[PDB]
């Protein structure tokens, strides 16, 4: 929340203190995560490792 | 047995006859701490230019002590003594003599010629590798790494 | 430590023996003030020849006294020592030695050794960049910037 | 605060140890004023061969005073004092010594440094611009103009 | 201001303190006199060499007088009181001091600085013009001037 550069705003209104959050879950749960991404979310690459004399 | 300071005071204060042992009138102590704070700002001041010597400078905020150790080797006594000497010998209103300014001269070389390093220029890092080393094509082993 | 204006004016003074306790004299008032408008003056000049070294200013009225900090950091004490006593010695009609002429140049080459920046040239700004850098996918420049 | 024309002629007449603070004797305040004038002076003739370093004159007839301030920057006040004292030692009967002289000399530099200027020449007038500049599309003209373009001053 | 005659002369007598309040001594009609003439007398030499710099002459037959207005900016002063003082220095059988000798070659170095031409020969009077000149429908000249 940029007030000085408004063209990268990403969120209604600025997270002022005392605002009221929460976590989701379960106090110690454990469980096999789903995921769900775009194409352009992370990138893998694998580097070729040089040879020895 | 470490070398302390205000030990390299008394000895700069010896080596011209200002004060030693066997003189029956001394200095005041005022002058001694007045020496090791000049030992110690010399010493900040020779972190730039000939390098780090391994002087163990006072931590905390309490002022250095006639008495706390150094830790400076012994090999680097004289070369000390001899510029601590040269910077203080002012203070009394003294000129130096020209064999001193040799021993220092002598000593101040012996104890520059362990920091020396002489840095070798590493390939430029788009110098082509000769065929002859066997690369391999998709490493990028085909021209020198440079730097970083 | 702080390193407070008015230890510099007293190393100074100290040296060459004004206002020491080996001389068994003792600083006048007058002259500490003289000292630290003459720090005062000398390193408001010494922004545009040697550099900016971090120094701190009074405000407004500056009144400047010996119980203010500098921000100096402990290496730059013999330098503007040596300095200012250079700059304060004609006020007593003083020739200097040559052995203090020598620690002052000596400090002050070290000085300026540790701020010491070489710029590096760049390219004019058409020179071609190479068809080895892939300008078509790799990158757009066809010419070096150059400029900034 | 501010620097004045009067503290000038202190710093100067002072680093000679002519007078001083704690001095038992002490100068005649019409040499301070002769001290005025001549640094007035001095500032009028350096109007030319070191440039304006931002003086300010006693505008109008009326006569100067030690107590107007000159507006110079405390940065140029040591280089200042060393060359009216170089210029008024004379006055009392004095010599400097090398000291002074090469004290003065570095001020001078360091003053001289600041003011720098490096013209960096123009082009000539009737040399030709490329093909490569488009001056059939981009720019109307096709030789440089050799004076500083503008909208409707025109020359 | 206007920098009467009377205050030349004032001058070079208080720069080598022929009369000043420093030296206590006041001065002699007869100084002023000879120094008013001495003045005139450079200056209509000076009217050849360095060129008019804006004396105002006496005219009339009448002898000139301290009062009078002379007529130059202040910028000159120090210049022409220079010169003027080491003209009258021979007359008290005195030696000028190397200080006052720089003084003098440093300001007038100034006034010659003041005063540059630098003519920039033209062209020569047969020299032709280039045909790109198009010197007949823009043009009537075929040839430089080259005079007056």
């Amino acid at each position: 929340y940029d007030t000085t550069n408004p063209q990268y705003n990403s969120v209604s209104r600025q997270v002022e203190a005392g605002d009221a959050v929460s976590v989701v879950g379960t106090a110690s749960q454990t469980m096999k995560p789903n995921l769900f991404y775009n194409k352009f979310f992370c990138g893998l690459g694998s580097i070729p490792l040089p040879k020895l004399h | 047995t470490v070398l302390t300071k205000g030990e390299i005071v008394l000895f700069a204060l010896r080596k011209f006859a200002i004060a030693s042992n066997a003189s029956l009138t001394d200095v005041e102590p005022q002058s001694i701490e007045d020496g090791v704070n000049d030992l110690e700002d010399m010493m900040s001041e020779w972190m730039i230019n000939p390098g780090d010597i391994g002087y163990a400078f006072a931590t905390g905020d309490e002022q250095p002590l006639p008495d706390d150790e150094s830790g400076l080797p012994r090999k680097y006594k004289h070369a000390v003594g001899y510029q601590l000497l040269l910077r203080m010998l002012s203070d009394y209103s003294l000129e130096p003599t020209p064999q001193v300014l040799s021993n220092a001269q002598r000593s101040y070389d012996a104890l520059m010629t362990d920091t020396l390093v002489v840095p070798s220029m590493r390939r430029r890092g788009d110098f082509p590798v000769g065929q002859g080393n066997k690369y391999d094509v998709f490493t990028s082993d085909r021209y020198y790494p440079g730097d970083l």
